[PDB]
RNA sequence: CCACGCGCCGCGGCGAGCCCGAGGGAGCCCCCGCGGCGGAGCGAGCGCGAGACGCCCCGGGCCCGCCAUGCCCCUGCGGGCG
RNA sequence: ACAGCGUCGCGAGGGCCGCACCCGGCGCUGGCGCGACGUGAUUUCUGCCCAGUGCCACGACCGUCACCGUGAAGCGAUCCGC
RNA sequence: GCCCCUGAGACACCCUGACGGCCGCCGCCGCCCCGCUCACCCGGUCGCGCGGGGACCCGCCCGGGCGGGGAGUUCGGCUGGGGCGGCGCGCCUGCUACACCGGACCGCAGGCGUCCCACGGCGGGCUCAGCGAGGACGGAGACCUCCCGCGGAGCAGAAGGGCACAAGCCCGCCCGACCCGCGCCCCCCGUGCCGGCGCGGGCCGCGAAAGCGGGGCCUACCGAUCCUUCGCCGCCCCGGCCGCG
RNA sequence: AGCAGAGUGGCGCAGCGGAAGCGUAGGUCGAUGGAUCGAAACCAUCCUCUGCUACCA
């Protein structure tokens, strides 16, 4: 499992990748874990701890993200997303990452609670004391019913040694959320946005 | 009958009443390497036929119900034992 | 092969531990009942020790030292 | 317990001493043996552990050669000789 | 009836001791002669381990082990004191 | 018991018996034979029922139903599948 | 192609997962067939000028069936003989039972082997069954009313006790229908067992508290040694030590 | 005990996640939980029922 020959090739592929590679290290990198000793009806799925992102709050929290940059919105918008299933998920599917307000959460828990929670994307409540951009930092393990397990490395321009550690460090919590664990993976492969897949 | 799905009893580790989650107890499958079992199998080789008394005479139609209480702070594990009857249910959570 | 009990008709009433023909094993090896096989054949010689020469399916060779 | 439980154990010096090294396998034997190897090759289970043992598959030389021989360290020991031909080849 | 094992009683010798064991000794009933049994118990075991009275008898009290529990502290799931 | 009458199995590498084994009987036999059974000379006949329980299929092999063999797992006893 | 489009799943781009299907491949693993003769096994012959099979059978070792053809044994008790049947064959209530206690009966009228996380615990509030007399539909009958209501109601099931600001009913919380260590009563040898009861020490519940609670008002509702299975904390595996057992 | 397979209109019986029908108006698809966008179906749990097998509780 040496990292460095992967790690090269995606330097490598630094020159190779090219593509629209908005906020990316050239590419996003994604990771294929294959599973062996993988059944539907046996219970092994754990749902466990760039990408464009929105957050909706009221004073401060909205204004430190003015300066950031990052999404700022309000909660005027949800009685036109109740007239609207469609919008609802509109914005759900446009912003990967959802963050919220502490203060405004009740709004958050009855206005934006239903349509939110049946898209499955879950609006993070920011109060405006708590800083924004390092739970923005903060931003996954899953297994549901597929053998096949995908997830983005890093979309991280971070260096390929760096993004290896977050490779491994997934690999070993699969290990602990698995019966068999590194026995149980079978073949992953490392590539590219638009690259070929190198086994690890 | 009808046990709770958590009743708060004494946990022995903790020393106090804490709430223990209910399930019903059932007997485990019989090992081979027990004492008995490698004397038994020992005793039932060779010619001579069954040499130890096969019970026949059921009479019981109820059997007494072992409910584990095992308590979610402590893990600690006690059981207890309702009277005879035909039908239990533990109510869900 | 295993010794089979000589008990006609194969029953042996008694106990029924004592119950059981083909299934005994004999008490002494091949070995030891070759050296008896031939010590009454030849009484005269004096049987020293036996080594086994061949092995069949159905057949077991054993060689014996007999001394004059 | 096996032992009876004296601190000051040690009355009397001892003379422990086995004064032997371990027998050596002695290069005479380890000659005819080579003689009688070229002359009769190998048992048919040594070869099988030695295909076991050419593609990577040791737990199942090991499991062979234990329900071959019967004992672990013997088992063990004879995986270990025949995979000197298989590693030289 | 006899042998053997167990329980109890009486009697003889000796006494925290006691004992014709097998045997050996020119030696027969004489002399010499180990285990063993008792003298410490209790606990599955690890192990730990008795004093405070008392003509006797009984009852109480206390001490030992096992089983808990509270403190204290050394050489520390170790020791002590309840 | 019988003559008679049916049923049943069997082409010899076989059937049915003997028999601790080694191996024998029918058999110096062969289907107009040998073995297993019912009913019991004629004369006149023997209806219905394959549910049950036997028996039968080179009738299938569905589900169960063994050693072995095999495939994972294990430090190995083992343990699961196939 | 996107931002579309609105769908469970967004179909520019790139890589893999499952599910089939189709080659191929492999010093892989099962399975099945066909030779051959050289073990093996038969027939023929006066071995006088020959065959039939055959890696199969057989034999042996494990394994699974079929197997009164045999062996070895068992085939309760109570009881106006015994059988037939029933069960004073374990347990409980009122009797017969003769006013302490104890008394037999294939004597009598009956039950028990269960049911209930509420049909439990506790606190508060309440009165029950019913008479009488009244109130659109509504009458023998529901419903709402007052009165007077020793319980004539209820309390899971036999019977007898018990119970009224309750032991009934309703409501609110709760789980003591816990943990540890003992003694007592009933039966009684005065042994076990079921069942109760009284406590010492923990931890809880309810209540303002005092209190009460180790189930369901009391008397019935159940079970040795060995074996197994499980939980709690430790000890042992005996020349050690470590993991498993 | 274990391993299978069944339980569906009045009656019987198909329907392999996407009409609940056919044969002779007519649905707790034996129920319960999960799972899914939706299961009669998948997955458990049980009440059963059937076949085969197992035995110191």
């Amino acid at each position: 499992i040496n990292p460095e020959a992967l790690n090269k090739h995606i330097a490598e592929i630094i020159e190779r990748a090219t593509n629209e590679k908005p906020r990316k290290f050239l590419e996003t990198v994604e990771l294929q874990v294959g599973l062996k000793g993988y059944d539907p009806k046996k219970d092994p799925r754990f749902n466990l701890p760039n990408l464009k992102l929105c957050v909706i709050a009221d004073a401060r929290d909205a204004d430190r993200a003015k300066k950031l940059g990052l999404n700022y919105v309000e909660i005027e918008h949800l009685q036109q997303f109740n007239k609207d299933a469609k919008q609802i998920k509109k914005f759900a599917k446009s912003y990967d990452v959802f963050l919220a307000s502490k203060s405004l959460i009740r709004q958050i828990t009855v206005y934006a609670g239903p349509g939110f929670t049946k898209a499955g994307r879950t609006p993070l409540p920011l109060a405006p004391d708590e800083d924004l951009e390092l739970k923005v930092l903060e931003c996954k393990v899953q297994f549901k019913k597929a053998v096949g397990l995908n997830w983005p490395i890093g979309n991280v321009k971070m260096p390929a040694s760096e993004i290896a550690q977050n490779i491994m460090t997934t690999l070993n919590f699969l290990a602990t959320q698995l019966k068999k664990g590194w026995q149980n993976i079978k073949t992953v492969y490392i590539k590219s946005t638009m690259g070929p897949s190198h086994r690890i | 009958v009808t046990y709770p799905a958590e009743r708060r009893t004494f946990c022995k580790r903790e020393g106090k009443h804490t709430v223990h989650k209910a399930s019903l107890y059932k007997k485990g499958k019989d090992s081979l390497l027990a004492q008995g079992k490698r004397r038994y199998d020992r005793k039932q080789r060779g010619f001579g036929g069954q040499t130890k008394p096969i019970f026949r005479r059921k009479a019981k139609t109820t059997k007494k119900q072992v409910i584990r209480l095992t308590c979610s702070s402590c893990k600690c594990q006690t059981f207890q034992v309702l009277k005879r009857c035909h039908r239990l249910e533990i109510s869900r959570l | 092969g295993g010794r089979k009990r000589q008990c006609v008709h194969g029953i042996s009433y008694g106990k029924p531990r004592n119950i059981g023909i083909v299934g005994l094993k004999p008490s002494r090896s091949l070995r030891a009942l070759a050296e008896q096989k031939v010590g009454r054949r030849l009484p005269s010689l004096r049987v020293l020790n036996s080594y086994w020469v061949a092995q069949d399916g159905s057949y077991k060779w054993y060689e014996v030292i007999l001394i004059d | 317990p096996g032992k009876v439980f004296n601190l000051k154990k040690g009355g009397a010096v001892v003379r422990i001493v086995r004064k032997k090294e371990e027998r050596k396998t002695k290069p005479h034997q380890e000659f005819v043996k080579s003689i009688i190897q070229e002359c009769t090759g190998m048992a048919p289970y040594e070869m099988h552990i030695i295909e076991l043992l050419r593609m990577n598959k040791d737990r199942h030389a090991l499991r062979y050669a234990k329900k071959r021989l019967g004992n672990i360290k013997r088992a063990k020991a004879k995986r270990d000789q025949l995979s000197v031909y298989a590693r030289n080849i």
